Order: structure tokens, then sequence, then C-alpha cells
């Protein structure tokens, strides 16, 4: 129950209604500039309605500012062996004479062949000369034919996912909020849109911090085991020979059993050399598990230390070292939602019970009051400084809220207000300064704090002395010169014995 | 192209005998006319008439259409090797079903290969297979008397052969080594393969197989194959010109008799004579075509094989409902020691978690059970609101929430930036006078050195080396007034020696 960063959204521009007992109704398109804020806090987009005395929220709160990748495209690669199978004939038949009678293979040109199943793959027919003769088993003193058929399979059953991109830009994670009572989680990337939920559309702008060093890297993820590197890879299509995507494949129901169509494969990787009589043939491919560069879950790249994060889009997550800042900014778009207002007012009275925190700070102070209210409206606690908003409920009950003050002391004054009683409050207490946090071994942080307090760090007066002396105009006075005179005369009475430690080392031992 | 022998028979009788004859060339003979489907029909089926109507044997459909082992004609077909007296084809069974391949209207009678051996099926007089295959039909059309070649229906491509066995120690390890190539496969028209603990409605499958005769054949994927042509000593049937094959007797004398005329392939091996005689020839023949004899290669040991062939077949797959998750954790529980929070786990060890503070965010160590999380140290103040989310080992994800009591108003820093704006608390309340004490101890002894100075100013030790450069700045400045004086005494002389005049 907090707000921060207030912006009064745009009003003028809501077309009213009426019907269905009460409950105005309303329809509204505009557009807003609500800060980033630190993660743990929330700008909200406080609505008005020219006629009616209620109001709606609808607050945007950030948990994780990670640096997570973008995502080109995205494939399956399976794990391939190598298989190969061959036939010999002799030159006595009618089909075959010499060699391939064709310029070029056609078909297959026989039947049995491992090619008319289902599981046997991709495959490239081959014909050759072997030996032949009485040494060998034909009955024609001429080089006999050779045909065979090599392929690949998937033995086990290991499936690793694949998503080239260099883009490494700032992302975010965000618990959207419908005014009425919504509640959806989503994460936003720095340049694009997050598709229309019930209407908003929010977008976030970042600074575009760039990393040390980051080539054509790409995040592989296996599908059983669940363990993430970063290892190079190709675009989506070609392969190259060399590194992870010779066995590009689109699906996850053609991936583990690799078929004829739906994805591409290169020639020159299941190479087969010919022996006297048959074709033994050995596997030119490399595993993905040894490449190159091949990293694990903790790795320490550059400067940010690339962890894993659990998440639903995007499962891999950098981070930097102490606090680091980003200097971004949401933009909400917001075409069709619809808000219904009470239009009748309602009782609203309170008052605040104590104020406790820090002095500027990281968080503010929190403020704790109690109502009693018979509405369910949206009160509007504002103030010389900053203003906040909440939701108060039927009843009576209390609420806290978060007020950023500045000095030592706090004494102003408030106008409350929740649906049409504004009214009067007071504030009272006292607050410390507690400095940024320092950095301490064994925390790795997963965070890009977007705001750090500076500027303002110097020593005071007039509480320099409140817990060292009294208090009172003339009790300073008489403070200081009390103690001024108190060590005056102490110093300057220990000058005779000065001398009996002084001159031991400069006169007789 | 499929005329063997002879060409195609014609017949007369309504229901004739077909006696069974000795001769091997005759037989051989035989089968060329399309016999062995009638003997099999009038023999069980009760049926009454002759198949393959003017059409020999190489008119017979096949359901591959464009396959190999058609084309030549040495091929032994099944039911040619069991009327040549290998194992007997296993009569029709209610059990085995029928294979979803080519249309079946217009045929008499089809067979199949299956694992424990080979099926046939067909009907009585009168009656036809429907465009499906369940009943038999009674037509109009099969009422002339006669059935033409088409009508019989092979299914798949077969060559089989006579083989040499083997012990069945070299046999099972075979068996074994196929069932690890497909772990789907379970049940195969009711024999058990593997254990599954679950079947599936079975689905038509093609595969290639090798038969060798001491159980239910052996499924093939990747095999080498090589074929052999040897013709050792007996792999030619002939006959003579016109009447048909010779008689027996002049078969078994003509491999060891004297001069036999015949093909230079056959002359060359059998013992041939030559001589001056005429056109009586004692059966002339040569070598039949076929390619040869087939062996396979599976890894290392080879073998030649009773039968092989690649056709369809009917089996089951494996189905598994592995979806029933877990939940998250057991009883875990989050406690608070010191400026970080400390997981507890359970169920399992910690692979990766990722605790969310108030303000910042931090991952755990992992590997162990009681993992230790520890946050940036100065700002864990108030009351906070400690959210996790992970994941373990065996597939887990787990979400936790929960809080603690922290210091409210400690900060307990002993000398930096963070109590000059705070000498209210400042951890130790009488701590302030410390600083107070020192720093005016400090001032008083920091200026009771200035008084000294000022009194005796330590400057006047340099203000001898100054007088120093002075001087010699001052002998620089006297050193000029003796170049004015000389240069103008010459220049004065000589103007006078030359204002003489
Ligand atoms: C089909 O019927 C014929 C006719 O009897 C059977 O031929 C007999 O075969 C046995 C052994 O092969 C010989 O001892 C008999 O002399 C044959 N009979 C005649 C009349 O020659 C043949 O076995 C039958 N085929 C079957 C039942 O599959
Ligand atoms: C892998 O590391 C080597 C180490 O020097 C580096 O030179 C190379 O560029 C890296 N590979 C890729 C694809 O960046
Ligand atoms: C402030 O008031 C709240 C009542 O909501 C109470 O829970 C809390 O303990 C109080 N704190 C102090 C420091 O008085
Ligand atoms: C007012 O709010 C309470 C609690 O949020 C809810 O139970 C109640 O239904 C609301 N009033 C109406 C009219 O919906
Ligand atoms: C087959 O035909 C011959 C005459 O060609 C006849 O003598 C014989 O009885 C017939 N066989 C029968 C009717 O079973």
């Amino acid at each position: 129950e907090s707000c921060d960063e207030m912006v009064h959204a745009d009003s003028k521009l809501v077309s009213c209604r009426q019907g269905s007992g009460n409950m105005k109704e309303c329809v509204t398109t505009g557009r807003a500039l609500l800060p980033a804020v630190n993660p743990g806090q929330e700008a909200c987009l406080h609505f008005t309605a020219p006629g009616s005395p209620d109001s709606k929220c609808l607050k945007i709160k950030v948990k994780r500012i990670n640096l997570k990748c973008k995502k080109s495209s995205s494939y399956f690669v399976p794990d391939a062996r190598s298989r190969c199978t061959s036939v010999r004939r002799c030159r006595w038949a009618g089909d075959c004479q010499s060699g391939c009678p064709p310029h070029s293979t056609s078909n297959s040109f026989s039947d049995d062949w491992a090619g008319k199943m289902d599981r046997a793959g991709l495959g490239f027919s081959g014909c050759s000369d072997g030996c032949g003769g009485a040494a060998c088993g034909c009955f024609n003193a001429a080089p006999s034919c050779i045909f065979w058929r090599k392929w690949v399979e998937n033995p086990h059953g290991i499936i690793w996912k694949v998503s080239p991109c260099a883009a490494w830009v700032p992302s975010a994670v965000i618990e959207l909020t419908m005014p009425s009572g919504e509640v959806r989680t989503f994460h936003p990337m720095s340049g694009i849109p997050t598709q229309v939920f019930k209407g908003v559309s929010v977008t976030y702008l970042g600074s575009d911090m760039e990393v040390s060093g980051l080539t054509d890297l790409c995040e592989i993820e296996e599908l059983k085991s669940k363990k993430l590197a970063l290892a190079p890879c190709n675009q989506a299509g070609m392969g190259v020979v060399g590194k992870v995507g010779e066995i590009q494949c689109s699906s996850e129901e053609s991936a583990r059993t690799i078929k004829k169509d739906g994805c591409i494969w290169n020639a020159d990787l299941v190479g087969i050399e010919l022996r006297v009589d048959d074709a033994v043939c050995y596997s030119k491919i490399t595993s993905v598990e040894a490449v190159a560069n091949y990293s694990a879950i903790p790795t320490t790249i550059g400067g940010l230390r690339f962890e894993r994060s659990h998440d639903s889009l995007g499962k891999i997550s950098g981070s930097p070292l102490d606090i680091t800042a980003i200097r971004g900014s949401f933009s909400v778009n917001y075409r069709g939602l619809r808000l219904s207002l009470s239009e009748i007012t309602a009782t609203c009275t309170g008052e605040v019970t104590n104020v406790s925190g820090c002095y500027s700070c990281m968080t503010g102070a929190k403020v704790s009051i109690k109502l009693h209210s018979s509405k369910n409206s949206t009160a509007h606690v504002r103030c010389k400084g900053d203003e906040t908003a909440f939701s108060v409920l039927e009843g009576v009950h209390s609420y806290t809220v978060s007020l950023s003050f500045d000095h030592a002391v706090v004494d102003e004054q408030c106008q409350l207000n929740c649906g049409g009683h504004e009214s009067q409050v007071t504030l009272k207490g006292n607050l410390i300064f507690l400095d940024v946090p320092k950095f301490v071994d064994g925390s790795y942080m997963q965070t890009y704090h977007s705001s750090v307090p500076t500027g303002a760090n110097i020593p005071s007066p007039t509480d320099w002395l409140n817990a060292l002396f009294g208090n009172g105009l003339s009790r300073w006075i008489l403070g200081v010169i009390g103690v001024l005179l108190g060590g005056l005369a102490l110093f300057f009475l220990i000058m005779s014995l000065f001398k009996l430690g002084t001159k031991q080392v400069f006169r007789s031992r | 192209s499929g005329p063997i022998i002879c060409a195609g028979p014609i017949h007369s009788n309504k229901s004739a005998n077909i006696p069974h004859l000795l001769g091997y060339s005759e037989k051989i003979c035989q089968i060329d006319r399309l016999i062995h489907v009638s003997s099999w029909l009038r023999n069980h089926s009760q049926f009454q008439g002759y198949v393959g109507q003017r059409g020999g044997r190489s008119q017979v459909s096949y359901y591959p259409a464009e396959n190999s082992y058609s084309r030549w004609s040495g091929l032994l077909s099944p039911c040619d090797a069991d009327w040549l007296g290998m194992l007997v084809v296993k009569k029709a069974k209610g059990s085995d079903m029928i294979v979803p391949g080519p249309s079946y209207k217009g045929k008499v009678f089809f067979e199949r290969p299956t694992f424990d051996g080979y099926v046939g099926w067909g009907c009585s007089s009168g009656k036809s297979r429907t465009e499906s295959g369940e009943l038999c039909s009674s037509d109009s059309g099969t009422s002339s008397g006669l059935l033409p070649s088409d009508r019989v229906l092979w299914i798949g491509d077969v060559a089989c052969q006579p083989m040499t066995p083997i012990p069945e120690e070299t046999f099972l390890e075979l068996k074994s080594f196929s069932q690890s190539e497909f772990p789907d496969i379970c049940k195969i028209d009711g024999v058990v393969f593997n254990q599954c603990e679950g079947e599936s409605l079975p689905q038509p499958f093609d595969v290639a197989w090798m038969d060798v005769g001491h159980s239910h054949k052996i499924i093939m994927r990747e095999h080498k194959t090589k074929w052999v042509q040897e013709s050792s000593s007996k792999d030619f049937v002939c006959y003579k010109a016109g009447t048909g094959p010779c008689s027996e007797s002049e078969e078994k004398t003509c491999k060891t008799s004297g001069s036999c005329r015949g093909d230079m392939q056959f002359c060359k091996v059998a013992g041939c004579e030559h001589g001056e005689e005429a056109s009586e020839a004692k059966c002339r023949c040569s070598l039949v075509h076929k390619p040869g004899e087939v062996v396979v290669s599976y890894g290392g040991m080879r073998v030649r094989p009773k039968c092989y062939g690649f056709s369809r077949m009917m089996a089951t797959l494996e189905v598994n409902p592995p979806e029933q998750r877990t939940g998250q954790c057991t009883g875990c529980h989050l406690e608070c020691i010191n400026g970080g929070v400390r997981l507890i786990t359970l169920t399992s060890e910690l692979k990766s978690a990722t605790v969310c503070a108030s303000h910042f965010c931090s991952s755990a160590t992992s590997g162990k059970k009681s993992t230790e999380i520890q946050f940036h140290s100065g700002s864990l103040v108030g009351r906070t609101a400690i959210h996790v989310k992970g994941a373990l080992v065996d597939g887990t994800e787990f979400t936790f929430e929960g809080s603690c009591m922290f210091p409210d108003g400690c900060d307990a820093v002993d000398c930096t930036f963070c109590r000059e704006f705070l000498k209210n608390p400042q951890c130790y309340p009488a701590k302030k006078w410390l600083f107070i004490i020192i720093v005016i101890l400090l001032g008083y002894a920091g200026l009771m050195l200035l008084t000294n100075v000022l009194k005796a100013i330590g400057i006047w030790g340099s203000w001898v080396i100054a007088p120093v450069k002075l001087i010699f700045a001052i002998i620089k400045k006297l050193m000029r007034t003796v170049s004015c004086l000389m240069g103008k005494l010459m220049d004065r002389g000589r103007q006078v020696i030359h204002e003489e005049i």
C-alpha cells in the first residue's frame, strides 16, 4: 500500500458515461512518462475524473533490472552419430554394366535400402568401384560396383535449445496491475513493447551500457538436465563447419528423431571411404559439449558476473559488481482501458501514529497512519515534498506510506483526502542518517540500481552538539566555555614534570 | 524377364490332378506355370480350378510395384521354397491382422511373412476380396472357371535360399543386440520383445528382416550385404528344345559322363567333351540368370541367411505418462543470523537460488544443504519481506516468503563518514567525548608549535643564501659600468685622432 513518483496522469481526455446503478464508467486514451525508480519501489498513474469524487490507480513495480539478451532466432540441435550401409554386386545381371549408367546418381537404383524407413534420416547415396574376379566373388574379370548409403542417428535423446543473439541490452521485470483488481508480471526490453494485455502497453528506455568484450555468443541450454552455457554459434540457416549448428533443426518433434524433411544439414560430415568389398565411415562432427569458449553456469566474462536467473523468458542474466547505475524511464501507452467510479462521497478521517526510518536515503522514511472509512476510495496524501496514494478499506484500519524528507526533524502539515473529505493531519518524529551500502566479499549482486543519492554529504551544525551539550542559546555558550576551561589547567600543570621526562636523555643517567 | 523354363500354361481340365514329380528340374519347370498356388488351394481350400490363366509367372502383381528382386528370375519366392522342402507355411490364424496395403478388390489369394513365419489368405469358389479385406464377397465375375495371373498377390520383396546352420550361442547375441537399437518397440503381433508394462494401438511399419531358422526371425535396420555367384556343384536347371526338361537319369549322368553339349560356362566345369556330332543335343543349356547368394556382415560375425526380405509389419509403441511433478520443497524454513538470511533445504541439495531482499538481490553459493547468503553490509535495517525463488536438483521449482527482525537505528561503524553527520546514537553514545578531547588536545599541541616559530622565525637561517644570490646579481649589475667606459674611451680617442682636420 504505497506509491512514489506521481505523474497525476492526464485529464480532459476521458469520456464520461452513465447507467447501471451509479458506476459512471469511463474510457481513456493517452500517454505518460513514469520514472524508472529503484527496484523495490513503484511508480503509479493516479487517474482523475472531472465530475466524480473518486480515483483509481495504476502502479508499476520493478524487481530485477538485469542485463538479459535479445533473440534473433531459435533452433534445436540434436547430438548425432554416424551410420553407413553398403551393397556389393557382380557384373552379370542386366541392371548394372559400368558404375553409374547416367551422369549422376538418381533415386536409389535398388530396394531394401535404409532410406525408405521413418527413422533413417538424411542420406547421400553413392556408387564406387571395388575389387572383382575369382578372388573376390565375381564371375567377370572387371571391377565390381559398390553402392553405399550414409546417414546419422540419435540414440540416447538429449536435445539442445539455441538462440543466436548479440545485442545484450538492459531489461527488467515488472508487475503491472489494472485499476480494478488485476495483477500480471512480464518483462519489457529496452526498445520494444510488451504486447497489449487489457489496453496498457509499457516500454522501457535504458542508457545502453556497453559491455567490455562480447562477440557473437549464444546461450545454449539442455532440455533434460537444465545445464546452461555460453558458446559461439552461427546465425539461423547456414551451417559453417567448426561451431555448434551443423545439424540445424527447428521443431522439437523431429529433432530427437532426425527426419529427412523439416530441417537442413550440410555435407562433408559423414565422409565415407571404400574398402576392398565393404564401406565403413567415421564422423567428423563435434559435440556441443566441447567446441570453443564453452563456459558454464558461473562466469566472469568482462566486468559482469553472468549468473543464472530463474524466469520464463531469457534465462541468462548479467550483473554489475559494486553498485553502478542505469538512467532509464518507462512510457505507458493506454488505449481502451475502462475504469469505474463510485460517484458517491463518503466520510474519511484519520491521523498519523509515528514516522521512522532514514534521512535522505535509498528508501525514505515510513509514516504509519490510521484511517476510518466507509468506502473503497483512494487516498491522496500530499505534503510540501513528495505525495503518495494507496487504497483504503472498509471500517477502521492502518496503513504505511513512504515519504522522503531532508532534515533531522519533521513538523510539516499534510492535506490527506480520500474521495470527498479533504481534511488535515500532522507529522512528528526523529530521523537518522544512513549512508550508501558498501561492498562485502561473498555477495554476488544481481541488480542494476537506477538511482544513487550524492552531493549532500557534509557535517552540519545545531546537531553536532545536541547530544554533546544541553539545549538552549545561552547553554551552548556556557558549555563551550566550560569545555574550553576543562583541560587547559591540567595541560599546563604537567609542564613542571615535563622536564623530568624530557631532560633524562639530555642529562646524567 | 520371368520366362524361366517355358511359356505360360493353358490347361483344359475343370479339375485336374497335378501329379507330384521327383526331378528337381521338373519341379523348377513346374513352378513357372503358377501351380504352387493351385496346389495350396486344391489341397486345403477345397476350391476347384486353376490360377494363372495364360499369364505365366512374370505377370504376378507385387504390392511394392516398381521394386528390386523382380527384374531377375532366379530368385525363389517363399511359395517356391515351401514346395521345395523348407519349413511349412503356417495355416491362417484369426489373431493375425491384415496390413492396410494395396487395393484388394479383384484379388483371390495373397500371402504375408510374419514374425513367426509365413501366412496366406484366400477365399472359396465364387467369392473374392473386397476393397478393404475383411470378408469374402460373392461376385458373378469370378464364375467362368478361369482366374488370370494378376489375381494372385504377393506382399513385399523377399529372397530365400539354402543356408548353413549356426550354433545357438552365436544367435542369441544377435537378438539382444537388435533389441538395443529400438528402445520403443515392446510387443509385435502378440510376441513379447521387452517389458514396458503398457501397450498401444498397433500401427504399420515397413522394415527389413533376416531369417535364421532358430527363433522369431531378426529385424534389420543397418547391415552390409554381399552377393556371391558361387555356382559350385548344382546351380543350373535347363531343358531340351521344345519337349521341355530332360529325364532324371540324363541329369544324373550328365554331371559324371563324357560328351555333353552345353554353354561354355557349364563346359568349363562339368567336364565336357567335343567331337563330330549332329543335331542330337543332349539337354544343352547354360547358367540360370540370378545375381547369386547373399551374406550378412553385422558387426563382426557373418552368417548366410535362410531368407532375406523387406516388407510391412504390425507393431506397437511404448507409451508413458511422465507428467507428475513434485511441488515445492518439503517444510523449508527461513532464518536470519547476521546481515543475511540462511536457507534450509531438506528434500535434497540446493542447485541455485535467488534471494530478493527489500532493495537488493543476491545469488546462493549452491552445493550444500544449509547454505548461507550474505547481502551488502550497511543497509538491512527495519522490517523486510524476504522472498526467495529457486530450483533444486531432480527438477523441482520452489518459492518461499518470510521475514525477521533487524536493527532499526543501529549502524555500528568505527570511524568513517557514517558518524560525523550522526552524533546522537553513534553506536556507543559515550563516544563523542573521546573525539572531542583528542581533537582539542591536538589543537592545543598544534598551535603551541606556532608561537615558537613566531618568536623564533625559522626563515632567517635561509636569510644567508639569498643575500649570496643578491650579491651575484649586484656584481652583474655593476659589471656593465666598465664596458661603457672602455669602449667609449676607444671611440673618443679614435674620434680625437681624426678630429684634427
Ligand atoms: C498337396 O497334395 C499332394 C497330393 O497328395 C501332396 O503330394 C504328396 O507329397 C508327399 C510328400 O511330399 C508324397 O509322399 C506323396 O506321394 C504326394 N502325393 C502324390 C499324389 O504324389 C502334397 O504333399 C500336398 N501338399 C501339402 C499338403 O502341403
Ligand atoms: C575463445 O578464446 C580464445 C582465447 O584466446 C579467443 O582468442 C577466441 O576469440 C575465443 N573464441 C571466440 C569464438 O570468441
Ligand atoms: C510505529 O507504529 C506502528 C503501528 O502501525 C507500530 O507497529 C510500530 O512498532 C511503531 N514503531 C515505533 C518505533 O514506535
Ligand atoms: C470494497 O472493498 C472490499 C475489500 O477490498 C470488498 O470486499 C468489497 O466488495 C468492495 N466493495 C464493493 C462494492 O465491491
Ligand atoms: C484330366 O483330363 C484327362 C484328359 O485330358 C482326363 O482323362 C482326366 O480324367 C482329367 N482329370 C480329372 C477329370 O480329374
